[PDB]
């Protein structure tokens, strides 16, 4: 038997492998659900200082 | 007032706390795992937490 072990390194860095999963153009100002790279979360998205 | 807000912070801190889970963030579980089995990591969490 012929095997293989899929290894993954999910401690953080920016994003260089990824699964077929189409990106969206990006709302600022309002409430929304968003993803960075597997970075998921809900709330407000505005430029930093 | 440093007690209040040092038994405050401690409280925030152990959210970020495994308990033994495979992230301590819920969202990373809810991500990485499918709920018939995902449900076995999260009560850690939730045991944990409460």
């Amino acid at each position: 038997y012929r095997v293989v072990v899929l290894s993954f390194e999910l401690l953080h860095a920016p994003a260089t492998v990824c699964g077929p999963k189409k990106s969206t153009n990006l709302v600022k100002n309002k409430c929304v659900n968003f993803n960075f790279n597997g970075l998921t979360g809900t709330g407000v998205l505005t430029e930093s200082n | 007032v440093n007690q209040n807000a040092q038994a405050l912070n401690t409280l925030v801190k152990q959210l970020s706390s495994n308990f033994g889970a495979i992230s301590s963030v819920l969202n990373d579980i809810l991500s990485r795992l499918d709920p018939p089995e995902a449900e076995v990591q999260i009560d850690r969490l939730i045991t944990g937490r409460l």
